[PDB]
RNA sequence: GGAUAGUGGCCUACCAUGGUUUCAACGGGUAACGGGGAAUAAGGGUUCGAUUCCGGAGAGGGAGCCUGAGAAACGGCUACCA
RNA sequence: GUGAAAUUCUUGGAUUUAUUGAAGACUAACUACUGCGAAAGCAUUUGCCAAGGACGUUUUCAUUAAUCAAGAACGAAAGUUAGGGGAUCGAAGAUGAUCAGAUACCGUCGUAGUCUUAACCAUAAACUAUGCCGACUAGGGAUCGGGUGGUGUUUUUUUAAUGACCCACUCGGCACCUUACGAGAAAUCAAAGUCUUUGGGUUCUGGGGGAGUAUGGUCGCAAGGCUGAAAAAGGAAUUGA
């Protein structure tokens, strides 16, 4: 009979048996126990905030290859070294040090010819403006 | 030739009720009551910080 | 018996030794004010409801009182911590 | 005694032979796809003590039932404690031979154990690799226990048994052979089935392999604290110069 109690009165059963199991589930577990986020890939937030600790890729040379638009900035509320994208090497200039910038996830799609892979945040605003609007001539940095 | 199959013995610990209660406490009772608004507050809370 | 607007271990005497509990009491947790309601799923359910109305509680934190039909009030008073 | 040997024991006669005696286990062939039991398990004879299933029943009570945590009973072999006995085999150990080949890695002796009583231990591939109770859903024979019937052989007849075989029927078992209008990925399954997507009752349980990594997730386990050495044809060679 299916192994599950099935009488008019087993409510009691039915209920308590389903609490624990529900427990013995995995989203559940840590949905009530305050845990995605510790999973989640910088902590709770959606962007984070780091310092520009060096640009990589200075170097190379056919222009705008990944290892260009690479930099590498410490996350602040970790002390936490992780490198990043930034479009358009123009915008690499738009981001030189000590700066202040704030990161996002990536979020790629597709991989590309020569992606750098294991590569997984991209800078969005530097000293407080925002990358797009610096290099679409919107704004001016400032200092 | 001979093939002589193997068989398994018993399990060590696969099982997420011992896993919750392995720690001293019991992480089961030590928990909240609006799981979706803890959720969207420490994602507010993390942003502001 | 005292007390109270008045019921009542409410409190005080003097008596008995009871009361709740696997139908989960007691304890711990709660990013718990409760409800009308909000979102959404075909049903079953699930999650949200500090937030326009209703109720409760609070006016930095303990406690205490005066007036008055109505306050343990804080745009009233007294002392204690901050 | 082995593949080959060897320690060993043998003029106080061993191995062998005859007649006996003691000691402790053990119960061969008969032994089967047969029996019994809750499982582990249980084979010589007779006796006693209780117990059990099945079958037979025109006996009796009248729902007393099923599933079930806690707990309890028992639980092969090994093992522990204390006694007893101690023939046999025999972890450790002591020894022989280390002979090529392990194709043919053993021999002699033997503590503990094996056996027994009184307690512990409570584990096994303890297997039919699959919780239990009930019901229905395919044919076929054989076989063990009981009962009913039939028929002739085997039997015997006023004494104490009146059992064997054959045949049909029959409940209940140990299993088997064929197949599934079913199920399944397949092997297979009479349950692992019960007409397309689901309710006969009930308990427990669930949300692969190797690798590579981080460990504050945690538990174990270590040392010393007077102590030190300085390049070669300046070859090979019965094969050379």
């Amino acid at each position: 009979g299916k192994g599950k109690p099935r009488g008019l009165n087993s409510a009691r059963k039915l209920r308590v048996h389903r609490r624990n199991n529900r427990w013995a589930e995995n989203n559940y577990k840590k949905r009530l126990l305050g845990t995605a986020f510790k999973s989640s890939p910088f902590g709770g937030s959606s962007h984070a905030k780091g310092i520009v600790l060096e640009k990589l890729g200075i170097e190379s040379k056919q222009p705008n290859s990944a290892i260009r638009k690479c930099v590498r900035v410490q996350l602040i509320k970790n002390g936490k070294k992780v490198t990043a994208f930034v479009p358009n090497d123009g915008c690499l200039n738009f981001v030189d040090e000590n700066d202040e910038v704030l990161l996002a996830g990536f979020g790629r799609k597709g991989k590309a010819k020569g992606d750098i892979p294991g590569v997984r945040f991209k800078v969005v605003k530097v000293s407080g403006v925002s990358l797009l609007a610096l290099w679409k001539e919107k704004k001016e940095k400032p200092r | 030739e001979q093939s002589n199959k193997q068989h398994r013995k018993a399990k060590e610990k696969n099982t997420a009720k011992k896993k919750l209660h392995t720690q001293g406490h019991n992480a089961k009772a030590f928990a909240v009551a609006a799981p979706g608004k803890m959720a969207r507050t420490m994602q507010r809370s993390s942003d502001v910080n």
